[PDB]
């Protein structure tokens, strides 16, 4: 099939600058190539249709150019109700296939995550289980490295991670990290860390609790 | 206007139809001649209401909207009159669409009869595109 | 101007056949070309494939052979059906015009063998020990639930501001999910925070005070 690249997957943007965002085929397609833009819980809605034909009720600021391999959405003085997923389709041949899609998001000053770390509640440690939760909010950018240790060793399995889309209002990113382990285990060791190694800093957040000590 | 082969070609090309679903530039453009001898204002009323235009004779019973064809469904939401212009983009648009159905390109009789299965690579033969 | 909207089940088990309904007003359904698109949890979009005016469909062979696609002889709605599927069709399903301008709003459906549970709700206070910030954030942990959705407040939604709550990952083949919020350091516990949880598939609702 066509396979559509769109490089990067991710795009910052301050508001009142404009953007490039691009779309290659794997083989060449002529015009046939269609611009969408998502919203969350949203459906997709059409930009541009046929490389760079307009859409009815389509700011003008949104154009399209480009054909047959190389294509190239432009958002001329983005706005902040720009932000979101951009997607190129082809309908060139059959299957018509979408590219992995270019998220469009607020550029804002870097931010250090507040760590906060929380031991098993003694509700769910009386039924045999054990979660060490992690909040890590309100940061900027959204890459971020956090690592769990037990004892000093490092621990993969059995964490699982969630983060939040970026925040409407100051634009950050928050997320949720939790080590889940049976009551069994949870209790043969002592220390439990949560730690976290950002862009605002070479020096990681670290938090940290013993079992019943304070 | 009445385009010239190579020039049509070249036209077809910028607007993607060739390898458009599987189907060789040459065929749009044997398919033109054919249809309308490169006529973008080339009109054709048949036996019923409806009445083919455009370079590639799309009928208004189907496909545009020309006021005065019975049972007319308009499937590529565009006026008949839009069909004729110089501009051959809502021809394509809608051509297009007529060929992503199953039966693609048969839907053109003049193709069927007089391009299909021939050597249509002729058709954009000298053209430098 | 047309309209389309997609419905049927949320909920579909691993092998059994997936069905949705795609109802459209403002344009006959016989008269055009009509589609089906889904969306991947990982936000992947997928053309599933359309019919077209002889009645002919176009299929995607990534569903090999799993899809059928009609429209109805008199209600003008037409319909998605697909076998045998796996957690790999968890997504949401788009029903869209050929020409991609109009869209329903989408629906989900999840593909998944595992049965009705309510979530336990776990209080999350701060480790022991001083007050080390001027600040203080608790946290509600939401464990062990399905299907999908559940909702949380806190204080019953008096409490908004310094909230945030993480979309739902599948644990142990169930859902979690947590709550996060932030308040001054020396209003808690002195005007108490309470999580509320609610599960409309088992029809429950529980508050945990922190």
């Amino acid at each position: 099939d066509i396979v559509l690249t769109q490089s990067p997957a991710t795009l910052s943007v301050t508001p009142g600058d404009s953007v490039s965002l691009s779309c290659r085929a794997s083989q060449s397609i002529s015009n046939n190539l269609h611009w969408y833009q998502q919203k969350s819980h949203e459906s997709p809605r059409l930009l541009i249709k046929y490389a760079s034909q307009s859409i009815s009720g389509i700011p003008s600021r949104f154009s399209g150019s480009g054909s047959g391999t190389d294509f190239t959405l432009s958002i001329n003085s983005v706005e902040t109700e720009d932000f979101g997923m951009y997607f190129c389709q082809q309908s060139n041949s059959w299957p018509y296939t979408f590219g992995g899609g270019t998220k469009l998001e607020i550029k804002r000053a870097d931010a250090a995550p507040t760590v906060s770390i929380f031991p098993p509640s003694s509700e769910q440690l009386t039924s045999g289980g054990a979660s060490v939760v992690c909040f890590l909010n309100n940061f900027y950018p959204k890459d971020i490295n956090v690592k769990w240790k037990i004892d000093g060793s490092e621990r993969q399995n059995g964490v699982l991670n969630s983060w939040t889309d970026q925040d409407s209002k100051d634009s950050t990113y928050s997320m949720s990290s939790t080590l889940t382990l049976t009551k069994d285990e949870y209790e043969r060791h002592n220390s439990y860390t949560c730690e976290a190694t950002h862009k605002t800093s070479t020096s990681p957040i670290v938090k940290s609790f013993n079992r019943n000590e304070c | 206007k009445v385009f010239g082969r190579c020039e049509l070609a070249a036209a077809m090309k910028r607007h993607g139809l060739d390898n458009y679903r599987g189907y060789s530039l040459g065929n749009w453009v044997c398919a033109a001649k054919f249809e309308s001898n490169f006529n973008t204002q080339a009109t054709n009323r048949n036996t019923d209401g409806s009445t083919d235009y455009g370079i590639l004779q799309i009928n208004s019973r189907w496909w545009c909207n020309d006021g005065r064809t019975p049972g007319s469904r308009n499937l590529c939401n565009i006026p008949c009159s839009a069909l004729l212009s110089s501009d051959i983009t809502a021809s394509v648009n809608c051509a297009k669409k007529i060929v992503s159905d199953g039966n693609g390109m048969n839907a053109w009789v003049a193709w069927r009869n007089r391009c299909k299965g021939t050597d249509v690579q002729a058709w954009i033969r000298g053209c430098r595109l | 101007e047309v309209q389309l909207q997609e419905s049927g089940p949320s909920l579909v088990k691993p092998s059994q056949t997936l069905s949705l309904t795609c109802s459209v007003t403002g344009d006959s359904i016989t008269s055009d070309y009509w589609s089906w698109i889904r969306k991947f949890p990982g936000n992947k979009l997928e053309y599933m494939g359309y019919i077209s005016y002889s009645g002919s469909t176009y299929y995607h062979p990534s569903l090999k052979s799993r899809i059928s696609i009609t429209r109805d002889t008199s209600k003008n709605q037409y319909y998605l059906q697909l076998n045998s599927v796996t957690t790999e069709d968890t997504a949401t399903y788009y029903c869209a015009r050929w020409e991609m301008d109009y869209w329903g709003q989408g629906t989900s459906v999840t593909v998944s063998s595992a049965k009705t549970t309510a979530p336990s709700v776990y209080p999350l206070a701060p480790v022991c020990g001083d007050t080390t910030g001027s600040s203080v954030t608790l946290g509600c942990l939401v464990k062990g639930y399905f299907p999908e959705p559940v909702t949380l407040t806190w204080n019953s939604g008096s409490l908004s501001s310094g909230v945030h709550t993480f979309p739902a990952v599948l644990q142990s083949d169930l859902y979690t999910l947590s709550s996060s919020v932030t308040v001054t350091s020396s209003t808690w516990p002195s005007q108490s925070i309470t999580c509320n949880v609610a599960h409309p598939a088992s029809s429950t609702k529980v508050d945990k005070k922190i």
